[PDB]
RNA sequence: GACCGAUAGUGAACCAGUACCGUGAGGGAAAGGUGAAAAGCACCCCGGAAGGGGAGUGAAAGAGAUCCUGAAACCGUGUGCCUACAAGUAGUCAGAGCCCGUUAACGGGUGAUGGCGUGCCUUUUGUAGAAUGAACCGGCGAGUUACGAUCUCGUGCAAGGU
RNA sequence: UUAUCCUUGGGAGUCAGACUGCGAGUGAUAAGAUCCGUAGUCGAAAGGGAAACAGCCCAGACCGCCAGCUAAGGUCCCAAAG
RNA sequence: GAACAGUGGUAGGAGAGCGUUCUAAGGGCUGUGAAGCCAGACCGGAAGGACUGGUGGAGCGCUUAGAAGUGAGAAUGCCGG
């Protein structure tokens, strides 16, 4: 019947800049996940990517509550026996702040092919400066 | 050890991707103009390197 | 009567039940005999009394 | 101009001159039919019903009484010898919208 | 009289294989697996004709929420306000306005806001 | 205009003939003859005779020019199998399929 | 059945160990060339209705011929020569287009012979009248002498 | 003949109690169809031949002996749509794009992507089952008949019925 | 208030049960144990929830709908809704 | 025909039907092309049934009733491929 469906021809992506400084990792990430998916758009269509591009600046200034800086471990496994490796959140934020944000958001996106495509619209930067001036990105202020 | 499942037509055809012949390493014979294998005596006329062999 | 318009008395003839002719009939597979035991076997069942 | 009308147990956005398929009405091809439950009128002048727009109607001509393309409803329960096949062709009334009277 | 099997068997099986057109490999070719897949397709299609109604309502709700939040309402508050104002325009229609006639959607949303602010 | 030749029930396995056919399909008849002449396979002389038979037909029956011919179709179909039995260990026999081929070539003007 | 098919005495292979299905005879019913399970066997299909039902049935079909105006009572039927051409002419004259059952009191050799070769005409004595012959011929040509003889028995 | 019609009917429609198996007693197959008529393809061409392509014959040769029909599995040739970042009981529902155009229908093919989704059967308290069965396709393959008993229904006649 | 109940006759199948809650035994007040009693569900029940999960919670699928209201369970994102 | 109610289901009971071969009686079709086979986007609540085209080259439907070697996906089923 009549429910409109977005498609490649119809879709128009904005670029947005989110400042991570002073934001809680998960609270910021949940909002950004929703923007990359396109959940803020009335033309949201579940089988295409209706989301916007997001730049995150000041990734190393992201905050964590509690004792998470010391106590949140990022595990990975190399698929070699005994190959569990770990970094603390402090080690992550100091030396891999872009990965830290990318992991949080990646875990909040849908998991298959379109989800993987949705992640490609994210761009995370350690500093205050991003290289995407030519895309003319607007500041997006995170809601509650 | 025996096949646990039969192989589908598709998997059989994928495996045979590389089961092919190549075109011969062939070149025109300068003597008689028939194709010959490069670096071999031309069978048609018996020439190699502008000399008759089968004399 | 006419041999081309024969009609039995209503209720005089029924169709026989044919068991073991598919699931739709309600007597497919086990042909109404249930599962296993002496009563389901060919020639089966104990003698009268 | 467009209207949201309640027909069937459903609602449909209609413009004038639009062919629409709806649940079967008690009508015949050729007959003008009237939708009395207009929930909303759009376009230039916007009437919002509460729930209905008072005095609004949409007239339509019945083009066709039909049945939709067949659905074979097949269902089974594995290992229990339970199969059930059933055809279905849902009746519809095809109507062309004549006039939206806001 | 003897009844040979005859033609009924292949006629029946051919019909199943015709319904299996476009299935992968042996599933469009061999009766026993085509038959299983056609059966399974029936159970799925029955289930999915029910799910379809759940899925579209989910989609409409998502779009109404997006449009609502552009007017400073959550979907929940909007739907509460529309119910108080007496508006019975359904989710399929609200979501259609949200995409196709957003000014109309905003009027309905403004009607809802009015009732909530009371 | 097309000319066809067929070799029916040639004693060679179809899979083996198709290796060689794949070399010549779509080639100009001059090139194809060369390829077959310098391809060392059992199928090569058989396929060469069919190809030459098709060219002869093209010239003799249809007055086509052999210089402007191309192989337009080329395929191998399964002929009937000669079933044989190889004695194996422990008194068991195992089947041997002496397969045959139907080899078709169609030539046509370019 | 599996007992009557030629051969089939020995067990085709040992019960266990070969990997084959167990089999008892090469003429078991699942084998090509095997015995038939429950096929046809020679039998009669005859049964008797009560004599009064038989009386009722023949009266019913005769009384149904009178309703349908398909009885033709003849003063007598008598051919000079046993000649088919004459019988065919007689049936023309009586407007007997299709099938007809001719009933005579006793055996009438000439009538029998004359009608013998005409398709769908059957001759019968009054004794030989029967439900299927009456119902399977459009017209019933019966002599007055035969009517009397039929009445004698059935009444 | 409300018997069979080539896996049927005899084991045997055919050079069958043959071939084949077994020391022997003994066991015991497979295998029907050119055409109305051989008119069974002169002649030419490629090829050692086989086999083809023409030409003829014929109503038909895509009826040419492996000769009525000629299903499926299985094997190929061509190509409209899709496919080399993807995790797949293979479908289903949603769905663009591209290609088509029908028993004209709220059409057909293909299917990026999204949601859901552990074959069938048997046997089990319970099986996606790491239980059982099936390589696939085809054919064949299992509550019958006789005589008795009993109940329901039907019909005829009825203190009688046969 | 509800529509069952009984009799006679024809035809069966079943006699491996499972878990859950509650009341007992056996056991070690072990067992997804065993054996009774009692209610439920599964068996023979699909749908929603409990990640997945016969037996738990909610609830009984004649079909169709791109309508609506709710149950258990939920409403930051995966994932509908604070 | 209205109203009201109902329509998950294994073993299993009950009912209504579909299709197959043969027979009888009507009635028909077919060399201006039967059955069979292939294809299709048609029709019926299911079993199933048509229509059109192709192949095929001589037989076959329909109606009513009768009679059954009457329906296969499984048997480590048998035979063939
Ligand atoms: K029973
Ligand atoms: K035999
Ligand atoms: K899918
Ligand atoms: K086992
Ligand atoms: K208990
Ligand atoms: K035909
Ligand atoms: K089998
Ligand atoms: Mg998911
Ligand atoms: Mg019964
Ligand atoms: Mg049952
Ligand atoms: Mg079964
Ligand atoms: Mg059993
Ligand atoms: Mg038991
Ligand atoms: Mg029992
Ligand atoms: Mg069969
Ligand atoms: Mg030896
Ligand atoms: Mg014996
Ligand atoms: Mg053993
Ligand atoms: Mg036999
Ligand atoms: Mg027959
Ligand atoms: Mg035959
Ligand atoms: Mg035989
Ligand atoms: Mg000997
Ligand atoms: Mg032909
Ligand atoms: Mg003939
Ligand atoms: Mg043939
Ligand atoms: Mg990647
Ligand atoms: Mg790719
Ligand atoms: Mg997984
Ligand atoms: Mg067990
Ligand atoms: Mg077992
Ligand atoms: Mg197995
Ligand atoms: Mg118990
Ligand atoms: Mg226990
Ligand atoms: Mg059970
Ligand atoms: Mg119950
Ligand atoms: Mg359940
Ligand atoms: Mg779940
Ligand atoms: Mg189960
Ligand atoms: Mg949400
Ligand atoms: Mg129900
Ligand atoms: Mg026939
Ligand atoms: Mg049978
Ligand atoms: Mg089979
Ligand atoms: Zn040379």
């Amino acid at each position: 019947r009549t429910t409109p469906m977005a498609n490649a021809s119809t879709i128009e992506r904005k670029w947005l800049v989110v400042d991570a400084a002073g934001k809680t990792l998960g609270r910021l990430s949940s909002e950004v996940a929703a923007i990359l998916r396109g959940k803020h758009k009335p033309t949201y269509t579940p089988h295409v990517d209706t989301g916007d591009h997001v730049i995150i600046i000041n990734a190393e200034k992201i905050e964590l509550t509690g004792k998470k800086l010391t106590d949140k471990i990022y595990y990975r496994h190399t698929q070699h026996p005994g190959g569990l490796k770990s970094r603390t959140a402090l080690e992550m934020r100091t030396n891999y702040p872009e990965k830290m944000l990318e992991l949080a958001i990646k875990g909040m996106l849908p998991k298959g092919s379109l989800g993987r495509q949705m992640f490609k619209k994210l761009n995370v930067y350690r500093g205050s400066e991003h290289p995407h001036e030519a895309q003319k990105p607007e500041v997006y202020e995170l809601r509650g | 050890a025996v096949p646990f499942r039969r192989t589908s037509k598709m998997k059989k055809r994928l495996r045979r991707t590389h089961f092919k012949l190549n075109v011969p390493g062939m070149t025109e014979c300068p003597s008689c103009g028939e194709m010959k294998l490069s670096h071999r005596v031309c069978k048609a006329c018996g020439s190699y390197n502008g000399k008759d062999i089968n004399v | 009567m006419k041999l081309h318009e024969l009609k039995p008395s209503e209720g005089s003839r029924k169709t026989r039940n044919r068991v073991g002719r598919g699931i739709g009939s309600g007597n497919g597979k086990t042909a109404g005999k249930g599962h296993k035991g002496q009563n389901a076997r060919s020639g089966g069942g104990v003698r009268p009394g | 101009m467009y209207a949201i009308i309640k027909t069937g147990g459903k609602q449909i956005k209609v413009e004038e001159g639009q062919t629409v398929y709806i649940e079967k009405l008690a009508a015949e091809a050729g007959e003008t039919v009237t939708f009395e439950d207009v929930l909303f009128v759009g376009g230039d002048n916007v009437k919002v019903g509460n729930p209905t727009v008072e005095g609004a109607t949409v007239t339509a001509k019945v083009e066709k009484q039909g049945r939709a393309k067949k659905i074979t409803v097949f269902r089974y329960k594995p290992k229990k010898n339970v199969h059930k096949k059933q055809g279905h062709r849902q009746p519809y009334t095809k109507v062309t919208i004549e006039k939206i009277n806001a | 009289p003897r009844v040979k099997g005859g033609t009924v068997t292949r006629k029946r099986r051919k019909k199943v294989l015709k319904l299996a057109k476009g299935y992968f490999g042996s599933k469009h070719t061999l009766y026993k697996v085509a038959n299983q897949q056609v059966m399974k397709s029936g159970n799925y299609a029955f289930r999915d004709r029910r799910q379809k109604k759940r899925d579209f309502r989910k989609l409409w709700i998502t779009r109404i929420n997006a449009a609502a939040r552009m007017n400073g309402l959550s979907y929940s508050r909007l739907m509460h306000g529309l119910k108080l104002s007496g508006i019975e325009v359904n989710r399929k229609m609200l979501a259609d306005l949200a995409v196709n006639d957003l000014t109309a959607f905003n009027q309905l949303a403004d009607a809802a806001k009015a009732q909530l602010n009371k | 205009m097309q000319a066809k030749a067929v070799a029916r029930t040639v004693r060679i396995a179809p899979r083996k003939a198709r290796l060689v056919m794949d070399l010549i399909r779509g080639k100009q008849v001059g090139e194809a003859v060369s390829i077959l002449n310098l391809t060392p396979r059992a199928a090569s002389p058989i396929i060469e005779k069919v190809l030459k038979s098709a060219i002869a037909n093209a010239e003799h029956n249809y007055e086509m020019d052999a210089n402007n011919l191309v192989i337009s179709q080329a395929f191998v179909d399964e002929g009937p199998t000669l079933k044989r039995f190889r004695p194996r260990a422990m008194g068991r026999a195992s089947q041997i399929n002496k397969r045959t081929s139907h080899i078709t070539i169609v030539v046509s003007e370019k | 059945n599996r007992s009557e098919v030629r051969g089939g005495g020995r067990k085709p292979w040992r019960q266990k160990g070969t990997g084959r299905a167990r089999q008892g005879s090469i003429r078991s019913p699942q084998w090509r060339g095997g015995g038939v399970v429950f096929g046809p066997t020679p039998r009669s299909y005859s049964y008797k209705l009560p004599k009064k039902v038989r009386r009722l049935a023949i009266k019913s079909v005769l009384s149904s011929k009178v309703i349908d105006n398909n009885i033709i009572v003849l003063e007598d039927l008598t051919l000079d020569t046993a000649k088919t051409k004459e019988m065919a002419a007689i049936l023309k004259g009586l407007s007997v287009e299709k099938k007809a059952l001719i009933v005579t009191a006793d055996a009438n050799e000439a009538v029998a012979l004359s009608a013998r070769n005409i398709p769908g005409v059957t001759v019968v004595e009054a004794n030989g009248i029967n439900v299927l012959d009456v119902v399977n011929h459009e017209k019933l040509l019966i002599t007055k002498a035969a009517v009397e003889k039929v009445e004698e028995v059935l009444a």
